């Protein structure tokens, strides 16, 4: 709005009518009252699995406290419990809820360091290059994809677990 | 008249599209002359993709999706056809389903030579 | 996510945009962007790198010899490549390789059979050596049988291979890491056959 960086890690600002005149059940906020409808898609109507435990816990209205508060994530749609992560209420303002399961955008390795900032995306004109040539001992360094100048590599599933075994096969020793 | 795959002179050879001179004894592809007419690789390649199909889009791009057990060089499989062969000489200062099971299979008898090799290292170690 | 991302024209997809709904088609076929071809023809047409010194004498001595011997009299040689590749899997690899996998081995090994399976008629052929290539191909043609160079070529060429693959290998467009890896293994290969000099 008034020229701040603004990429997909950032949530859109919530308008007034969900944010001041959302009722007083809703109030912006799934811990009051019973709210069904967070633990329902309507993608499909079928009930969001949170991944750490494998359960809805809609429970029930003659139970409210037995109903366990659930979240959908802004990236891959993978419902979360509230307690299973830890975290206290829901993420309305601010960033996008990134669940922990995805790539961090900087991590660190202690040995001073080294922060790698990711690559954040290019788009598909040319600037975007592909070569996949080899599989075991690259050091691409990460920035891949997974399918079926800043350098990319068609990496899969396959060439993962080989140099993954690799380097654990050479780490054991010391 | 020339060779260029023989770096001599001999008899006089052409061709129908891209006359160039070679032995006659000696044909360019490796199929052998022990004819009605003779194609060459780079007369092959060029009327068949050089002309006026497929000149962006890289033929070998899908070529591993067929190909197995070999990964590390692809792009020089590609263009076989594209470069004449030549004589012996030296410089002066020298003088998917079924790949999928094959795959897991490999990976298979990788890791069974890994606990080989392991139990080889805790045997000479100790 | 982004802003342009369609198997068809782009409309700037983020389903055919700008028309009803009575329009919609999901069937599979292939998919080419091609810029929303070509800008639907502009607007119709607006309207209407070498081996290291550690073992070279090899060539050097069997560049001379090869002028009138060719290295090998025998055309059923009893000298194949097929033990000494297996071998690989039970000497070197045992012993020299890190522990972990042999794929950096054993494939590369798979692959050099792959490229001496058809590198005969391009490369590695003298002019006599091009005559009895042609006349096994003449003595193989006989029961219509594909001609595999695994029962009667030497090992002896193999070092001339490996000496005379990496000026092809930057040939082409090639990451220069990968051209590292190559020396590295063609490091180890003479370092196998430093001491191992009766079978070559």
């Amino acid at each position: 709005s008034r020229g701040q960086y603004s990429d997909e890690n950032d949530k859109i600002p919530l308008t007034d009518r969900q944010l001041f005149n959302t009722s007083y059940g809703q109030s912006i906020t799934k811990l009051d009252s019973y709210n069904p409808d967070t633990h329902i898609d309507s993608n499909s109507g079928k009930f969001l699995i949170c991944y750490k435990c494998n359960q809805t816990r809609l429970g029930s209205w003659s139970h409210p406290e037995n109903s366990r508060l659930i979240m959908t994530c802004d990236y891959c749609q993978t419902p979360w419990h509230l307690d299973c992560v830890p975290r206290a209420s829901f993420k309305n303002l601010g960033s996008k809820w990134k669940c922990p399961l995805h790539s961090p955008t900087k991590v660190y390795k202690k040995i001073n360091y080294k922060v790698w900032k990711k690559q954040r995306l290019i788009n598909k004109k040319n600037q975007l290059y592909y070569e996949p040539l080899q599989k075991i001992g690259y050091q691409n360094n990460g920035n891949i994809q997974i399918i079926p100048d800043f350098k990319i590599t068609q990496i899969d599933e396959n060439s993962i677990k080989y140099d993954f075994f690799d380097k654990i096969y050479k780490s054991k020793m010391v | 008249d020339f060779c260029s795959a023989c770096n001599q002179s001999g008899s006089f050879l052409c061709c129908d599209t891209c006359p160039k001179s070679f032995h006659f004894l000696c044909l360019d592809p490796p199929i052998d002359p022990n004819k009605g007419d003779w194609h060459c690789n780079e007369c092959k390649f060029k009327i068949f993709i050089n002309n006026s199909m497929a000149t962006l889009k890289k033929i070998e791009s899908n070529f591993i999706k067929q190909n197995n057990n070999v990964k590390i060089f692809a792009k020089l499989l590609f263009n076989i056809d594209s470069h004449n062969p030549k004589q012996f000489q030296l410089p002066n200062y020298i003088k998917t389903q079924i790949d999928e099971n094959s795959i897991k299979y490999d990976f298979f008898d990788k890791i069974y030579k890994s606990k080989m090799v392991q139990k080889r290292k805790l045997f000479q170690f100790q | 996510g982004g802003r342009c991302l369609a198997f068809h024209g782009p409309l700037m997809y983020e389903h055919y945009q700008g028309w009803k709904s009575s329009w919609d088609e999901w069937v599979g076929y292939d998919r080419i962007r091609a810029y929303n071809e070509e800008n639907i023809a502009m607007k119709k047409r607006l309207a209407n790198l070498q081996i290291p010194i550690k073992l070279k004498s090899v060539l050097v001595d069997d560049w001379e010899y090869v002028t009138k011997d060719k290295k090998i009299c025998r055309l059923p040689a009893d000298v194949t490549v097929e033990m000494v590749l297996n071998k690989y899997e039970h000497e070197v690899s045992q012993e020299l390789e890190s522990p972990g996998s042999q794929s950096q081995l054993s494939e590369y090994c798979a692959g050099l059979k792959l490229y001496f399976d058809k590198c005969l008629g391009n490369m590695l052929l003298y002019r006599l050596e091009r005559l009895q290539y042609d006349e096994l191909l003449k003595k193989s043609s006989k029961d219509q049988k594909p001609l595999v160079p695994i029962r009667i070529y030497g090992a002896i060429h193999l070092l001339r291979l490996i000496s005379v693959l990496p000026e092809l290998i930057s040939s082409t467009t090639m990451d220069l890491q990968s051209c590292q890896l190559l020396i590295k293994q063609t490091e180890d290969f003479l370092v196998w056959l430093l001491m191992h000099v009766d079978e070559y």
